[PDB]
């Protein structure tokens, strides 16, 4: 039933990458966004996708590693200690309906 | 001859000043009229499923505002989503940035609201002024929301007027958005039958032949209000002395001779885009909205709140079907004088 994400790895290596998989992802959105921290933050907003358009807008929290995917996935790449923690995905469902889910990796 | 010329142009100028002036004589008038209403139907009928409140600048400005409709009241909000549990979430659409294809911005969505109250309240207020005239002013009310550090309402005064030019500009404004901006729909959760329930689709992509049909039904209705400012300033005057050819001068006859076929063909070309205005009309009115723009006598969004639960959303509301069969008693009027309009130009083609 709930969205829920995987990081893949799950504790990374610095300079390495990471991959941010998104479980029971519900079918008919408007659009979702990735968010640095806990929160869902505009300011924190990495990128935000809508389903009819094929391009992604990024936002003030995109450093440049940072690869959407269209099944919701988030791929970090050249990974750096500041990467640390939490990672918060929100979906806009076709009904205007939210759902929220966050993800963390450990660099070492 | 002189009682034959006269005659012609009192037919002429009897038409003239029922088309120019008339309200329920004049297809003019209500061609254009039926314009105004489809527009206020087509958003009557569609509106609340259009999403709005996308971003403009960046995510980190995250507003929202709330629009007003009275009636059994209802409230849109733009920019906002509705969470999992049920409550209000002020991170919704304007998570996501307003584009074509997309979603309509604040600004975007407040024009058409705005537009939309000025027509709504002009056609109740005063309804639509006769095409010839000047109009009359009259004061609108657009009530819209905020969110506070509390709920902020403001209720807005617009000086406007009534005069189709003015209130062809604000359905014009509806339409061209929707028409030029395309922003997605939004679904029922698992009401009209165009809302699906499955995915969310485009609203050029539901109603791009009704959008065609509503916008050519607004060019069409202000080139009948430019033909009949044309036949406002174009009236013959009627041949007084017959006999005297220093009064009556062929210069000034074949001047006028002339004058009445420039009335005859704003007539034609006036009657001529009022039966387009009504083919148009069809286009609209026979696809998706086909059970919905014409009438009017309980259905929902997550962006949208009632203060009862009644509210007309889903249907038109416009009147709609009472302007179209006015447009046809009035149309059939003059088509039958048409035999009157023929033996006019045949007779000013002579000189």
């Amino acid at each position: 039933a709930k969205l829920t994400i995987e990081s893949m790895p799950l504790s990374v290596a610095e300079g390495k990458e990471v991959l941010l998989l998104v479980h029971n992802l519900p079918q008919h959105l408007f659009g979702y966004s990735w968010y640095k921290g806990e929160r869902v933050d505009g300011n924190s907003q990495i990128v935000g996708y809508v389903i009819g358009t094929q391009q992604a807008t990024p936002g003030a929290a995109y450093s440049g590693r940072e690869t959407i995917y269209t099944n919701a996935s988030l791929l970090i790449q050249n990974v750096t200690q500041n990467d640390i923690g939490f990672y918060t995905l929100q979906v806009i469902k076709s009904d205007l309906v939210n759902e929220e889910a966050t993800g963390q990796f450990h660099v070492y | 001859s002189a009682q034959a010329i006269n005659q012609a142009v009192n037919n002429l100028n009897e038409r003239a000043k029922t088309l120019a002036g008339g309200t329920t004589n004049s297809p003019a008038y209500q061609a254009t009229l039926l314009a105004l209403r489809s527009v206020l139907g087509l958003w009557n009928s569609m509106g609340y499923a259009v999403i709005c409140g996308g971003y403009t600048k960046s995510p980190g400005e995250n507003n929202q505002k709330n629009f007003h409709y009275t009636d059994n009241g209802t409230t849109i909000n733009c920019g906002g989503s509705t969470n999992s549990n049920g409550t209000h979430s002020s991170n919704g659409t304007n998570t996501l940035k307003a584009d074509k294809n997309v979603s309509l911005s604040i600004e975007q969505y407040e024009k058409i609201h705005e537009s939309y109250q000025i027509l709504s309240k002009a056609l109740k207020q005063a309804g639509l002024a006769p095409l010839n005239s000047k109009g009359e002013k009259l004061e609108a009310h657009v009530t819209t929301s905020k969110y506070q550090q509390q709920t902020k309402t403001t209720t807005s005064v617009i000086d406007t007027t009534n005069d189709a030019q003015n209130l062809l500009t604000q359905a014009q404004t509806i339409v061209n958005t929707l028409k030029d901006y395309c922003p997605m729909l939004i679904a029922k959760s698992s009401t009209p039958s165009w809302q699906t329930a499955g995915g969310g689709k485009n609203s050029c992509e539901t109603f791009g032949a009704e959008f065609s049909a509503a916008s050519d039904m607004i060019n069409n209705a202000q080139k009948i209000v430019q033909e009949t400012q044309q036949l406002s300033a174009n009236q013959p005057k009627n041949i007084t002395q017959p006999h005297n050819l220093n009064l009556n001068t062929p210069s000034s006859l074949t001047a006028l001779a002339q004058k009445m076929l420039k009335n005859a063909q704003s007539q034609a070309e006036i009657l001529k885009l009022a039966n387009q205005v009504e083919s148009d009309f069809n286009k609209l009115s026979s696809g998706h909205l086909k059970d919905y723009i014409g009438k009017c006598d309980a259905i929902s969004s997550t962006n949208m709140t009632m203060q009862s639960q009644k509210n007309n959303w889903g249907n038109g509301c416009a009147g709609v079907e009472e302007t179209l069969t006015s447009l046809k008693t009035s149309a059939a009027d003059f088509n039958n004088q048409t035999p009157q309009i023929n033996q006019a130009q045949n007779l000013a083609n002579t000189l």
